[PDB]
């Protein structure tokens, strides 16, 4: 659509690599309206940062994430 | 490390409640406006020569575009569902065909005018479909993309290639804006430079009638495409761009965009509401 109607706030230009699992404390779903698949992750130094959806170790930290709290 | 989101958040929300306001205005004008044209055309006057035809085809265009505009501002509420794909085909085949007969007004006044070429009602309506339809595949790149996805108009830019967004700006720039300017420009400046010299009495009227089409041509859908082009430049990485800047360019985008849209509450009163024929006495003038 056009750019008057967008609900899409988050723009990733690069990807968090590999740790660790424990400093986070939550964690956001990318908007349908940005058309690029990321995630978005809270740490407990309350930073922000952009992780690829499609790596091994994120499946694993939205794991401990979702049943932790 | 460096990976940090540029968010966008509060721009949006700034940009929310001028953008709803602006959406209203033009919905109300618009509407009003272009159906007024059409009742006064239909039935104060029923096609009588081309400019009717092209007239009531603009007005359509542009009640077709206006119409499309609550539902994208019931759409910035709440972020109901709605075809996307439907009312951004409408949206951009409505603003198409806007600029098209927008042009084929000055080119059927610019072969009337100096090569004395007359067209009939038939052959407008002719031309008016093949604009129509030349205005739906020239649409078809931008709604073609567009789907509902998590209640949401998505364009998968991820399945796409990286050339895609630029080459949409890139027919977007000169095909909304460089071709009919360059067009109606090069026409009404021939008509003028005629009537001008003209015998008319009172030429001078018909001139101003133009250059104020092309003026407030410019004056609303240049600062769109202007930033429309430094957007372009940010994608073509011909220049460098911070968070601020992408937020500072997405504000300008919005902001400008919802300028562009009045336009078609001016289209009214710059060919239908603009008063009487100055045009036909200098018709009737050059027939000798
Ligand atoms: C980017 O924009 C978002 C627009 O609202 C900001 O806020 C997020 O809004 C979401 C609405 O779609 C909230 O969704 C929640 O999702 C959970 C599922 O886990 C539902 O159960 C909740 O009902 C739903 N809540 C609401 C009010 O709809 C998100 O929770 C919310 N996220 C945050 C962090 O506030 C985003 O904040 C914004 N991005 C940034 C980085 O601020």
């Amino acid at each position: 659509q056009h750019h008057g109607v967008t609900k899409c706030n988050i723009t990733c230009s690069k990807m968090t690599s590999k740790i660790p699992v424990a400093l986070l404390i939550h964690y956001q779903q990318n908007q349908a309206s940005c058309g690029k698949r990321a995630i978005i992750l809270e740490t407990r130094q309350h930073r922000l940062f952009c992780a690829d959806p499609k790596e091994q170790w994120v499946k694993d930290a939205m794991q401990h994430l979702d049943r932790q709290a | 490390e460096d990976a940090t989101p540029c968010v966008f958040t509060d721009v949006l929300n700034q940009s929310k409640p001028v953008t709803l306001f602006l959406y209203g205005v033009v919905f109300l004008f618009g509407s009003i406006g272009n159906f007024l044209v059409i009742f006064t055309i239909t039935w104060r006057r029923r096609i009588q020569c081309s400019g009717d035809v092209y007239f009531i085809n603009l007005a359509a265009a542009d009640l077709l575009f206006v119409c499309t505009l609550p539902l994208w501002m019931q759409y910035l509420l709440d972020h109901a569902s709605v075809p996307c794909t439907l009312l951004t085909a409408c949206f951009y085949v409505a603003m198409f065909a806007s600029l098209c007969f927008i042009t084929e007004i000055a080119l059927d006044r610019y072969y009337a005018i100096v090569y004395m070429r007359y067209r009939p009602v038939k052959q407008a309506c002719l031309f008016s479909i093949f604009w129509w339809i030349f205005a739906v595949i020239i649409a078809i790149p931008h709604f073609m993309v567009v789907t509902k996805k998590d209640n949401q108009c998505m364009t998968d830019y991820d399945y796409l290639e990286v050339s895609y967004p630029i080459i949409l700006n890139v027919e977007l720039m000169l095909g909304a804006f460089v071709i009919p300017l360059s067009v109606i420009s090069y026409c009404y400046y021939r008509i003028s430079r005629i009537v001008a010299v003209s015998q008319s009495r009172h030429k001078g009227r018909i001139v101003r009638v133009l250059i104020a089409v092309v003026l407030v041509f410019i004056i609303f859908w240049l600062p769109y495409h202007l930033t429309l082009f430094v957007d372009t430049l940010k994608l073509l990485k011909w220049i460098s761009s911070s968070c601020e800047f992408e937020r500072s360019l997405k504000r300008a985008l919005i902001l400008t965009e919802s300028l562009a849209f009045c336009h078609c509450c001016l289209n009214p009163l710059l060919y239908v509401f603009v008063g009487t024929k100055f045009r036909q006495e200098l018709h009737c003038l050059l027939a000798e």
